[PDB]
């Protein structure tokens, strides 16, 4: 034994623990989700209300990345926004060589090489922290979901944290349920759904809900918040589907 | 990240041992055997192709290795390592030597210089030793045919005939007897397939085995005519065919 | 600076160096000791750029008084002649080269031989009976070449010296303000006070 | 091992609370602060006779409104001296005036924390740093190896420190003058010492306005200790 | 006991670090199998997409590292990226720095020298991952060279790798044994991709839909990948004699 | 246990231990209180003595002309940090001629505490802050802990005993936050505040330390016989 | 060529009273025989009591009296809100100055 | 580079390296100081175990750092020759950038500064060597003798032993060596130097190297024969 | 980190010794003996060579004695390839010396700089030391012939006549018992052969586990010769000296 105290290490398994151990602090996080629609992705996430201190609508959570990506991570909250401040300097590398904004698929191997390197050295922390993201491209859209030890595939839905079985459950449904597939604004509806179904696992704290989308027709590609009336809209709805 | 190991991994045991090289010498213990025998007018290099799979192809994987035109190479232990000796062996002998003097290096000096590539792994920051012996055996114009084996450590010593690697110690035994200072360079190749025959358990022919010679001089193998002084590499590799014609009279 | 003589007569080494320090216009020093003991029986006259001059001699000086407690040991004049002209020979593929002529007078205790080494900014060394830098030579190598003789007396060697100092005294522009000129030999090195 | 700069599960610096037991090992310094100047006393502590005690430099001088008193492994201080000087005239050089007493204590402390794997470990010695400015008067801080810097009235390091302090908890008030100050640092020296006080072993030092930063001489001091002795005596 | 931790001499003269990255990878539980035809080079893999939520075009361990070069990877998906993005840069230089395009078997020994470097320095762990590279080379022709986390590369005349390894090599060997060839005695290399599938299939003992199989074919001057359809193509040929 | 030897090293649990015992240092420090209300940010401290011949350490620390902070735990690492603060400000001003925006400073001192927690050497900071600022959109209230988590609030408090001023502004939040236009009231909220966290000593002139910023406020600290009036 | 440097004209004034001090400066940028401006700034009140104007090349007195802001903005900071005294100031910009002195500020301070 | 902190403190307040370095002095052979009234003499212990050497070629225990200044030490030979180098070098540049030789306090405070630096810098260990450093300050005419020690603190000395067995010569120079009136003379300076050895080296033969250093740059080593009359006349007084 | 497997090389014991210096002379004392004599009229190199075999080829073979010069050499006691980057170090620095002051090096300056390399891996730097002991065999105009040795502390001492490697103790004590002062080459070259004829492990001493080495004013007139001895004259003085 020895082979967990150190970051790189195979166990005698072919297992690196300290990756592993990294996943727990992930698990460990509050939930989020991602919901791949018709012409773009949502992303939605499950903010603790820790106290009543808080100002609502102001510790924002889900981050841009370019114009066009939407980022959400579970876990050590710094480390997810450490993996962002990359992913922009990627993202503008990029544009700035090759003139076009970075394809998804491109992006999501920018953060997953940087992931996985930060699982070779002693030297280095793993991240703690699943990344759920994704955009519109010239190809369409894409969601993706990164995890600490650099592994990351694409998905119809994603989900991670606390509450991520719970969410699973109800995203397997959607894919089911919706094979010619899911609009835009269906997709924010659902997400918010998602979010108040996996907020059980998390219940003893109130929550406040937090929204965001890229869709061809409905931002042009771009990725925005989901403010205001459309929020409200789909918490209406979240709100009735619990009761 | 930056590499944070700039302190040995090998030191000095209360009894005076450097683990590490005693420990790569034994990775060497459980390598294939490989040989070399000293002529008056040659030196031959030989060793087993333990071939992993029958579906791999051996051929590809060359255990004796021209590091010069006048001087080849064969290893006991790990592969990998002598692979990447091989290649710095190959650049070293350019970049020290060629490139200053416009000739290529002796076999004693290539030799020192692969000595002290395998002693700074011995002794640098962040590194353990190269886990092979080699034999090197060589050719050049003042010193004449010579045989020399290079250990983990650095060490090395010249061998009118040698035995590296798994049966070593029957192999050395066996040497011992059939060596002399008249042996030409057939009744070399001859004495080293007998003493290799010992140590291979299978199969026993010219695609099984890899052997190499330091012999005369090769015009054929230069690739061009016209510079008389310029007269083509004394290291060859034999073939396959070539062995099994001498494995007939045997 | 300007004018440095040196001559190696019998058994010992004299250099003669002016005493001038002009700044363009005005001369701002007549007894300017251009000169520096690197050993006790070496010494080392300087020509050459302002400040560089002085930067350099010091600076070889400090390297032999290093060499000499860390041996506990004089170097041979040959010796210390060859690490001035390995320095010089340095500086002058330098960013900024050393502007600096030297001739290095000492007695050699081990032969029991005068020696004198002139050296000039480039690293060119030569050993001589008699040296000069700069326009110091053109003057008085005619009359050394004719008077000069290997087993001359210290005196004798002082004397051929005044008539080389009178005759750039008489042909050239510059006034000089004379020359502070000083021996070695076997017992080190001393300066003549009259001259 | 350990990282030199890990966190205990107090939530201190391992190496800054072992370099902290180093200063208590170290020889008494005390300082007092009066609105007629500051006093810098120190417990020399020669080891053996034979060692010349005059060569023991534990007060020493900063700039001419600066002084500095030291407790510890004394060798670490000259770096930090050499920094405390260099910052008092590089000030003087960018500004044309005195530097503050606060402003060169702060610029002392940000040494102390640049330790990891910079140096390698804390410094094992702290600093009465006394002084005098025109904005905030006669000042006496205490230095320690954590980058921490609190202002004293009066303050006591080294071993006897904290029998030290508590005998200047007491004595101490916004009246003192002067020579009542120097009489003080002496009886609260003569007290915690091993050895008894005299000239030799124990040394005085001021900080005024109008002389400056000045460690007193053998003689001058020699008075004032039986300037003491005959007043304790006098009850 | 560090000497299992990092890449130093055990008493026994072995890396424990190198045999560990052995069996990490079989931690995807895939198996690999490469076979030559005459014209080209085919690689086939099981593919496995366990989550329905998962975007089953993105789950791949087949890699277009240059136009001739193909590579399949047995180990987790970063270090199999990591190799991947390694060999497409290092393939791209050397075309840059020696004006032809790289051969495949010196890919795999730059590689494979790479990964010696793991295994000597301390700093740095072996990747995961058994690199298997496929082309059809301008000179050597027909090519499968695999490397490992040792370092170790030699070149194949077919070879698989994964947790059933010996049960396909065994597959292998035997129909080797009786054609007594180096090859599959093949025009077209859709029907080498049929051979290839249908000995994993008698190997492995297990039935394959189009959603089960991942193909990727080496031929002269390009490299690719099947689609699912292209792979339903060909098991519908395999079923139909 | 066996995974706090360093920042790096995570547990079977996921945690990072070095950075718990940071936090701890917090918990070892002074108390110190933030609230705001929609013109105006306070701070209040309580400042902490070695002895009764020693000064009171500083708790609150000007960043900018609109923003500052208060600290608690390591004094040395709440310097260097609000140092980088002033920097940052400084930044913005000189080369965009545009004042930080208190988020955006929350931001730059998550990201500098988190690289600190990934790192083999170095080690967490030890230190909690409590960033109040006025800008662009109005007033603000963060709270900084050195695992790299800020949070932007209507009040706060950290350090010793911190729970009961923050159950009090729990309670106040409604009348506090309304507090606009009015610097004194929201100062006596703050004060009020500050006092349910005190056991044995209370608030005295030179123990209290106090700051604000608002709308035609600068960051401006009251020491001494100035925050004698809210005794 | 590039030229770094550029003439922007103008003309300032600074006269010391018994009890006060005046720092005049005109308002108009030029360059050439063209106004670029008949009301541009030039004159700059610096804090604690200190006015500032750095004549000749716009950028480089820009540049420089932007620094010196910063510099007693600093000077706050380092040395518990202390005034900068008019003398400490000036040795202050002396070392701003030189600090370029192989790159030189093209202008005429005074303050 | 290695980076790794090996000097470092422990909970009781040591720094072990620094002690362990002094360890290392405690082995090393005895030397001694004393300073007369018109003179400064080093004596040093050579351990006999080590017959058949070159006494000519040995590295001799006594080393100039300048022409004024001499430096002796115990503990590790190989660390004292980066210190005496060092010294050496500052030496000669202290003369160079400021026209005059440095003083004897002076050069033990960079010794005693270098020796401090080694105990705080990452990667290195301290020096295992506590030096006693001797000379006269240039055109003066008083006596000095310092010591210095790994730790880095230095301290001047009217007589000072370091070394294997000093505890005895210390416990022997603190009853014989008097500071009202010390050896007058250079005979009675080297005379109590060799009784103080005397006390611990075992035989008075080639084990006592005795060096004389006196006012403006006047140092001379005393041979065997000049040191053997010293070591006969003190015995000969001593059988009464 | 790193730091979990870092040896430490450069560290005191409780004791004040370098544990890896004390190590490395162990590895030492398990290393052929060599042995030098310093004579009025030369100096002596003789070595052993380490259990050699009858397959070794002895006339191309360098184990023991090398050249750093025309007037200096050393015989090794320990790891041939540590000794052999140590010599390479040290024959550049005799011709850096002979290219600056255009002398030949002073044998002390020589060893001293070799000393002080060794006592930097030491001090600094977290390698492990040089498993070498040298002595060094030389001359020059100031001092005439010398012996040296060093080992892996860095500390160096001169000597009349010296032994390192294997079984020191009983070889110091028959050269101490031997030698005399007014002693010459071929006394000493009887000497040396003696010594490791009595001290060797070996059953008996033979030509072809020795190396030899003199360095003798014998050469034409004011000048110094050294001389490597080849197999068939070491196996001459053998019978000579009357061991074999
Ligand atoms: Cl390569």
């Amino acid at each position: 034994t020895g082979y967990d105290l150190s970051n790189s290490v195979f166990s005698p398994d072919g297992r690196n623990f300290q990756v592993e151990y990294a996943v727990k602090a992930v698990e460990n996080g509050t939930t989020s989700i991602g919901i791949k629609c018709n012409d773009g992705v949502v992303f939605a996430v499950e903010k603790l209300i820790t106290s009543k201190l808080l100002v609502p609508q102001k510790n924002v959570k889900i981050q841009v990345v370019d114009r066009h990506i939407g980022c959400v991570y579970s876990g050590l909250i710094p480390d997810g926004r450490h993996l962002v401040n990359r992913g922009r300097e990627e993202a503008a590398s990029f544009k700035k060589l090759y003139k076009t904004p970075i394809p998804i698929p491109a992006f999501a191997d920018r953060l997953g090489q940087y992931v996985q390197a930060h699982t070779l050295y002693n030297s280095v922390r793993p991240f703690g922290v699943s990344t759920i993201f994704g955009g519109v491209d010239k190809n369409g859209a894409h969601l993706y979901m990164l995890e600490p030890s650099g592994s990351y595939w694409g998905y119809k839905g994603a989900a991670t944290g606390k509450g991520r079985q719970s969410a699973k459950a109800e995203l397997e449904k959607l894919v089911d349920h919706h094979p010619e597939g899911l609009s835009a604004r269906e997709a924010v509806k659902q997400a918010a759904k998602i979010i108040y179904l996996a907020h059980e696992d998390n219940k003893e704290k109130d929550f406040e809900l937090e929204i965001s989308w890229c869709s061809l027709s409905e931002t042009n590609g771009l990725h925005k918040f989901v403010k205001g009336d459309l929020l409200q809209e789909a918490i209406d709805f979240a709100q009735k589907e619990i009761n | 990240m930056t590499d944070r190991y700039s302190f040995s991994l090998t030191t000095f045991s209360p009894s005076g041992k450097l683990g590490q090289i005693d420990y790569a010498l034994t990775a060497v213990k459980q390598g294939v055997t490989s040989l070399g025998i000293k002529a008056t007018n040659g030196v031959v290099i030989a060793t087993e192709k333990k071939s992993s799979s029958p579906l791999a192809m051996s051929e590809t994987l060359s255990k004796v290795s021209l590091l010069t035109p006048d001087i080849g190479a064969v290893y006991s232990g790990m592969g990998p390592d002598y692979r990447v000796l091989v290649d710095k062996s190959r650049k070293v002998a350019h970049t020290s030597y060629k490139r200053i003097y416009g000739e290529y290096p002796p076999t004693k000096l290539l030799v020192s210089e692969v000595a002290k590539i395998m002693q700074e792994a011995t002794q640098s920051g962040g590194v353990r030793p190269f886990g092979v012996s080699l034999l090197i055996a060589g050719h050049d114009e003042f010193n004449g045919f010579s045989l020399y084996q290079v250990d983990p450590s650095g060490s090395y010593f010249p061998w009118k005939a040698t035995a590296i690697g798994k049966g070593s110690v029957a192999a050395k035994t066996f040497l011992e007897k059939r060596w002399n200072d008249e042996l030409e360079l057939e009744d070399a190749i001859h004495i080293a397939l007998l003493t290799l025959k010992e140590s291979v358990e299978g199969e026993f022919n010219g695609d099984t085995i890899e052997l190499a010679i330091i012999g005369d001089e090769n015009p054929d193998l230069l690739g061009y005519t016209g510079i008389p002084t310029d007269k083509g590499p004394r290291f060859r590799k034999l073939t396959s065919q070539e062995i099994n014609d001498r494995l007939e009279a045997l | 600076m300007d004018i440095i003589l040196g001559i190696r007569v019998q058994d010992s080494v004299i250099l003669a160096s002016s005493k001038a320090v002009t700044r363009g216009i005005s001369v701002l020093k007549d007894s300017d000791d251009k000169t520096r003991q690197l050993s006790p029986h070496t010494l080392m006259s300087f020509a050459g750029e302002a400040g560089d001059t002085v930067q350099f001699a010091e600076y070889i000086q400090a390297n032999i008084q290093l060499y000499s407690i860390r041996e506990d040991y004089e170097l041979s004049p040959q010796a210390v002649s060859s690490f001035v002209r390995q320095e010089l020979a340095k500086s002058i593929r330098s960013r900024r080269p050393y502007q600096v002529n030297v001739l290095i007078g000492g007695y050699d205790k081990k032969k029991n031989k005068p020696e004198l080494y002139q050296i000039d900014y480039l690293g060119t060394k030569v050993e001589l009976p008699y040296g000069a830098h700069g326009y110091s030579g053109f003057y008085t190598f005619s009359l050394l070449d004719h008077h000069y003789r290997p087993d001359m007396t210290t005196e004798e060697g002082l004397d051929l010296l005044k008539l080389c100092v009178q005759e750039l005294e008489k042909r050239m522009p510059m006034d000089f303000k004379g020359v502070i000129v000083k021996i070695v030999d076997k017992d080190g090195i001393r300066q003549v006070d009259d001259f | 091992d350990r990282g030199v700069s890990t966190f205990s599960p107090e939530g201190r610096l391992f190496q800054v609370e072992y370099s902290l037991e180093a200063i208590k090992l170290g020889s008494t310094a005390i300082g007092i602060a009066t609105k007629e100047g500051v006093v810098l006393g120190v417990e020399k502590r020669a080891t053996s006779p034979l060692l010349e005690s005059d060569s023991i430099e534990k007060i020493v001088e900063i700039d001419r409104h600066i002084g500095c008193a030291m407790s510890g492994l004394t060798a670490d201080a000259r770096s930090m001296i050499e920094h405390a000087r260099t910052a008092a005239v590089t000030h003087n050089l960018y500004y044309d005036e005195d530097i503050n007493v606060e402003s060169l204590t702060q610029s002392v402390c940000d040494l102390a924390l640049r330790f990891g794997e910079l140096m390698s470990r804390p410094f094992g010695v702290a600093l009465l740093i006394a002084g005098h400015d025109a904005d905030d008067g006669y000042q006496l801080f205490h230095a320690e190896p954590s980058g921490t810097f609190y202002r004293y009235n009066a303050k006591a390091i080294g071993s006897g420190s904290e029998g030290a302090q508590a005998e200047l908890l007491n004595e101490w008030h916004s009246s003192l003058t002067l020579k009542e100050a120097e009489l003080l640092v002496l009886k609260i020296l003569k007290q915690v010492m091993e050895e008894k006080l005299d000239e030799n072993n124990a040394q005085l030092s001021c900080i005024t306005k109008q002389d400056g930063f000045k460690i007193y001489d053998n003689e001058k001091t020699a008075e004032l200790i039986k300037e003491l002795k005959e007043k304790e005596a006098a009850e | 006991g560090y000497d299992r931790h990092i890449t130093i001499f055990s008493p026994e003269g072995r890396l424990y670090q190198v045999e560990y990255a052995f069996k990490a990878t079989n931690q995807t539980n895939i198996n690999s199998l490469a076979v030559r035809g005459k014209d080209c080079t085919v690689v086939i893999s099981q593919k496995k997409v366990p989550d329905k939520l998962l975007d089953p075009t993105t789950v791949s361990y087949i890699f277009c590292i240059s136009r001739t070069i193909g590579m399949v990877v047995n180990g987790p998906i970063p270090d199999a990226r990591n190799a991947a993005l390694r060999a497409k840069a290092e393939a791209a230089e050397f075309r840059y720095k020696y004006g032809y395009d790289m051969p495949c078997d010196v890919l795999a020994k730059r590689m494979a020298n790479l990964s010696q470097i793991y295994t000597q320095r301390a700093y740095m762990r072996p990747l995961g991952v058994i690199l298997t590279f496929v082309s059809v080379d301008e000179e050597l022709g027909p090519s499968i060279y695999k490397t490992d986390p040792a370092g170790y590369y030699v070149g194949y005349k077919a070879t698989a790798t994964g947790p059933k390894q010996q049960e396909i090599t065994t597959n292998l060997e035997n129909h080797f044994k009786k054609s007594k060839i180096d090859h599959i005695n093949e025009e077209s290399w859709e029907k080498v991709v049929e051979f290839a599938i249908t000995h994993m299939i008698d190997a492995l003992g297990t039935e394959f839909s189009k959603n089960d199989l991942e193909v990727g074919v080496a031929t002269k001057d390009k490299f690719f990948t099947l689609s699912a359809e292209n792979i339903e193509e060909r098991l519908v040929a395999i079923a139909e004699q | 246990n066996n995974y706090d030897g360093d920042t790096v090293t995570f547990s079977p649990t996921g945690r990072l231990f070095q950075v718990e015992y940071a936090l701890e240092a917090i918990k070892q420090g002074s108390v110190t209180v933030g609230l705001r209300s929609n013109t105006h940010a306070v701070l209040v401290a309580l400042k902490r003595n070695a002895d009764e011949l020693s000064s009171y350490q500083k708790k609150i620390i000007k960043c900018d002309e609109h923003m500052g902070l208060s600290l608690a735990g390591l004094a040395p690492d709440a310097r260097v940090l609000s140092n980088y603060l002033r920097q940052q400000c400084n930044y913005s001003s000189l080369v965009f001629n545009r004042k930080l925006a208190v988020e955006r400073a929350g931001h730059l001192l998550c990201d500098k505490a988190q690289k600190n927690t990934q790192s083999y050497g170095g080690r967490p900071y030890g230190v909690g802050l409590l960033i109040i600022g006025y800008d662009k959109s109005g007033a603000h209230l963060l709270e900084f802990q050195p695992s790299g988590n800020v949070t932007e609030l209507y009040g706060t408090a950290i350090g010793a005993r911190s729970q009961g001023a923050k159950t009090y502004l729990e309670r106040t939040l409604d009348t506090f936050i309304k507090i606009d236009g009015n610097p004194d009231e929201l100062i006596k909220a703050g004060v009020e505040a500050i006092s349910q966290s005190l056991r044995d000593e209370s608030l005295t002139v030179d123990n209290l330390s106090i700051a604000i910023v608002g709308k035609d406020t600068p960051f401006t600290i009251y020491d001494g016989e100035a925050v004698a009036k809210y005794i | 060529q590039f030229n770094p440097y550029g003439d922007n004209g103008g003309t300032i004034l600074g006269i010391a009273g018994e009890d006060f001090a005046v720092l005049a400066g005109d308002t108009r940028n030029i360059t050439d025989y063209s106004i670029n401006s008949r009301y541009e700034p030039k004159v700059f009140d610096c804090g604690d009591n200190i006015v500032m104007s750095a004549n000749g090349f716009a950028a480089d007195g820009d540049a420089l009296v932007k620094r010196f802001k910063n510099s007693v903005k600093w000077y706050h900071f380092d040395h518990n809100d202390k005034k900068l005294s008019i003398n400490s100031a000036a040795r202050n910009i002396q070392h701003l100055l030189y600090g370029k002195r192989f790159f030189p500020y093209y202008v005429h301070t005074i303050i | 580079g290695y980076d790794r902190a090996l000097s470092i403190f422990s909970p009781d307040g040591h720094i072990f390296q620094v002690e362990y370095a002094l360890e290392a002095v405690k082995r090393g052979t005895c030397a001694v100081g004393v300073k007369g009234k018109n003179c400064v003499v080093l004596g040093c212990e050579r351990r006999s175990t080590l017959k058949l050497q070159d006494t000519r070629i040995t590295p001799s225990k006594v080393s100039k750092i300048d022409s004024h200044v001499v430096l002796s030490f115990s503990g590790l030979n190989a660390d004292s020759r980066i210190l005496i180098e060092k010294a050496r070098v500052e030496a000669q540049s202290h003369r160079l950038t400021l026209e005059d030789p440095v003083t004897v306090e002076y050069l033990t405070r960079y010794v005693a500064g270098v020796q401090q630096r080694y105990t705080q810098s990452g990667g290195v260990r301290p020096f295992g060597v506590s030096t006693l450093i001797a000379g006269f300050d240039p055109r003066d005419d008083e006596p000095k003798l310092y010591q210095t020690e790994p730790s880095g603190i230095y301290s001047s000395w009217s007589a000072q032993t370091i070394g294997r067995n000093s505890k005895t010569v210390r416990e022997f120079l603190e009853k014989n060596y008097d500071r009202k009136e010390p050896p007058a003379t250079v005979e009675e300076c080297v005379k109590l130097t060799v009784r103080s050895l005397l006390e611990v080296v075992q035989t008075g033969a080639k084990n006592i190297e005795i060096t004389v250093v006196k006012p403006d740059s006047d140092i001379v080593a005393l041979s065997s024969e000049e040191i053997n009359q010293y070591v006969t006349q003190i015995e000969q007084e001593k059988q009464e | 980190g790193s730091r979990r497997y870092d040896s430490r090389t450069t560290i005191f014991s409780p004791e004040g010794r370098l544990y890896q210096v004390e190590y490395a002379l162990e590895s030492i004392s398990h290393a052929g003996t060599a042995i030098g004599i310093m004579a009025s009229d030369g100096i002596v190199l003789a070595a052993e060579r380490k259990v050699t075999s009858t397959l070794l080829e002895q006339d191309t073979s360098t184990e023991k004695l090398y050249k750093l010069n025309d007037k200096i050499a050393v015989a090794v006691a320990g790891l041939t390839a540590d000794a052999e980057i140590l010599i390479n170090t040290a024959r550049i620095h005799a011709q850096n010396y002979l290219k600056t002051y255009n002398e030949d090096i002073p044998v002390e300056i020589l060893v001293r700089r070799l000393s002080d390399i060794k006592q930097g891996y030491t001090q600094h730097g977290g390698l492990r030391p040089f498993g070498v002991s040298f002595i060094y065999a030389g001359y020059d105009d100031r001092y005439g012939y010398q012996l040296y040795t060093s080992n892996p502390s860095g500390n160096y001492t001169g000597w009349k006549a010296i032994s390192v490697g294997a079984n020191t103790s009983a070889a110091q004590t028959l050269l101490q018992m031997d030698y005399k002062d007014d002693m010459k080459v071929d006394d000493a070259i009887e000497l040396a052969l003696k010594t490791l004829s009595k001290t060797t492990d070996s059953s008996a001493l033979t030509y072809d586990r020795l190396e030899f080495a003199t360095i003798r004013k014998g050469a034409n007139d004011g000048e110094v010769y050294q001389k490597i001895f080849k197999p068939q004259e070491i196996k001459d003085i053998l019978v000579k000296t009357g061991i074999t």
